[PDB]
């Protein structure tokens, strides 16, 4: 029937009430099923409430290991709808730490591919960094190369080009389902566009104090207008700070530094030169004996 | 013997308090819950011409100010209006308002919503009714 | 007596204390007889809305607006002005604000108090727009700036001269 929406509600209403008579393994099981129903309902906030009912701590035990795995599988769904790319990433990493998944060859395959897409799908910044090397450390990741070339491109500050990166990964990773391979996941392939170009921006800012706006448009592979908009958002969110000049002469990537800071710093370079001479003098002593 | 010590502090305090008049420094501000302990002739206007009374009957507007501070902390649920809280208090002071809001959000945490439900405040308000009932009174004062 | 204290703080650009007075009159009016005091409730409802717009809380617009009587009896042309401006303010677009106030020109005209705070609103939401604009730009054309705010080119020029 079409009364599927009413059906989801009834079953949740019963089980929100804490019961003690149900075994812990049964109570936990029943909540997983409530959550499922809330996905098909499409009221996602309710699923999130149901998730927070049960504790992640309790699952750790090898008995509830099975309940543990399904619990985090469901958290993927709620997060993926709301295109909170960061949160998806986090969940996928918990799935990996499961004993079952790490040990069996086959079981890690899709999960680890997913981790790589989603790390890239969250904005670059600092948070990504502290995470990405915890993923790098892992030998199972080193086995795969289809995935590896995607993460290491994004890790290196080496410039890459969008419409060419796209082709490399078009018949492989665009065609991995529940990542980019699903229908609404096609628009997450498209969203990768934004990632690739904001990353190249982030690096280019640091290296180039000044780069001509025209040059930047060719590197980024987009019209001037789109380019103008993405610089503005990146300043707002404050990773870099920049000054753009409208006739389209220069984009001057810099955060300005005052005369007092620049002068304070000059005294220190000088202090280090004075040390350099002093050390060499002891070693002159030594060297005359050595011969 | 130890009463006399309490008495020494007390007298020495009066002498200097009268004498602190017409300094630049604001004169001693003191707070008392009950003033039956104080003796009215000694401690008196002129030391202390401004004597502030703090009410407890309050008003519909006076309470409203308090509810706003509460409400900022965490957006009230849209289950029913902001204006609901306001109606149920009828004369109570801030102190009770605070005890109400404290219980309400505790129970909020269990459900897994950080928004305090308007039901919760309703139950918390309703309770605290005790304060020597009418049975004892009505058998010999009514 | 309460409404007067409310009007006086309202102009002092305080909107918490001002609100508390204007609500305290609203209630009195209802339980009073409707010889004229239904009509005086409409006017007091505008200034209740007005304080809250300036605070840019639109949660509390919705809490105030209800199916009891605000949207029935005390519903008027001025009430429409207050909610449309409220959303445009939330949107944070000085273009929409101008667009709403074009057809509510008569409402600004009959309400002196409304017209004063709406002069202020213009400038405050202008700033909120402006602080974003001048960060990632240096030597930006005024033509370009005028598109973002939504205001006239000339009008932009003159406002900045004051800022």
């Amino acid at each position: 029937e079409g009364k599927i929406d009413e059906a989801a509600d009834i079953l949740c209403e019963l089980q929100v009430e804490t019961y003690g008579s149900m075994e812990m393994s049964e109570k936990i099981q029943f909540i997983l099923e409530q959550m499922e129903l809330s996905i098909l309902k499409g009221d996602y906030s309710q699923a999130t409430v149901l998730s927070r009912k049960i504790l992640k701590k309790t699952f750790k035990n090898p008995k509830y290991e099975s309940l543990k795995l399904e619990y985090y599988n469901l958290l993927v769904k709620i997060s993926l709808h709301k295109r909170e790319y960061l949160e998806v990433a986090q969940y996928l990493q918990e799935i990996y730490q499961t004993d079952a998944i790490k040990s069996d060859e086959a079981k890690w395959k899709p999960v680890l591919s997913h981790i790589v897409y989603f790390l890239v799908l969250s904005p670059y910044g600092n948070l990504q960094n502290d995470l990405i090397h915890k993923i790098q450390n892992d030998n199972n990741l080193k086995k795969l190369e289809s995935q590896e070339s995607l993460v290491k491109l994004f890790t290196t500050n080496e410039l890459m080009r969008w419409p060419i990166v796209q082709k490399t990964y078009e018949p492989v990773l665009n065609e991995d389902d529940l990542a980019f391979g699903g229908e609404a996941n096609k628009h997450h392939w498209e969203d990768l566009q934004k990632r690739v170009i904001e990353h190249n921006l982030r690096v280019i800012s640091e290296y180039y104090s000044r780069i001509t706006l025209l040059r930047l448009n060719e590197l980024l592979d987009l019209t001037e207008s789109q380019t103008e908009t993405y610089i503005s958002d990146l300043v707002n969110q404050g990773i870099i700070y920049a000054k753009v000049n409208r006739p389209a002469k220069i984009v001057n990537f810099e955060k300005p530094k005052n005369s007092s800071q620049l002068l304070n710093e000059w005294s220190h370079n000088v202090d280090e030169l004075l040390e350099h001479i002093e050390t060499i003098g002891h070693l002159i002593t030594k060297e005359e004996i050595m011969h | 013997g130890s009463d006399r010590e309490v008495q020494r502090i007390l007298i020495e305090l009066l002498t200097q308090m009268d004498g602190f008049d017409q300094s630049t420094n604001v004169k001693v501000i003191m707070a008392t819950n009950r003033a039956d302990t104080l003796d009215p002739a000694l401690l008196r206007p002129g030391r202390l011409d401004r004597k502030i009374e703090f009410p407890s009957l309050r008003d519909r507007r006076e309470r409203r100010l308090i509810f706003g501070t509460i409400a900022s902390k965490m957006s009230l649920a849209p289950e029913a209006d902001l204006d609901s809280l306001i109606i149920r208090n009828d004369s109570l002071s801030g102190a009770v308002i605070a005890a109400i809001m404290q219980e309400a959000g505790l129970r909020a945490v269990r459900k897994n919503r950080y928004v305090i439900l308007q039901s919760d405040l309703e139950e918390a308000y309703a309770t605290q009714v005790k304060t020597d009932n009418t049975v004892d009174k009505f058998d010999f004062y009514k | 007596l309460d409404l007067m204290s409310g009007i006086l703080h309202c102009e002092d650009k305080d909107y918490k204390t001002a609100f508390s007075y204007f609500f305290e009159s609203f209630e009195s009016y209802h339980n009073l007889t409707t010889h004229n005091s239904y009509e005086k409730a409409c006017q007091v409802l505008k200034y209740m809305l007005l304080s809250k717009i300036m605070l840019n809380l639109i949660d509390d617009v919705k809490n105030i607006l209800n199916a009891k009587y605000t949207k029935e009896t005390y519903q008027s042309r001025g009430i429409d002005a207050m909610k449309a401006v409220a959303e445009a303010y939330n949107n944070r677009s000085l273009l929409d604000f101008n667009t709403a106030l074009k057809q509510y020109e008569k409402e600004l005209m009959g309400d002196e108090l409304t017209r004063s705070h709406f002069n202020a609103l213009y400038d405050t939401l202008l700033e909120s727009n402006l602080c974003k604009i001048i960060e990632p730009f240096e030597c930006v054309e005024i033509s370009h700036i005028s598109k973002i705010i939504g205001l006239d080119t000339q009008q932009v020029e003159g406002k900045l001269s004051q800022m």
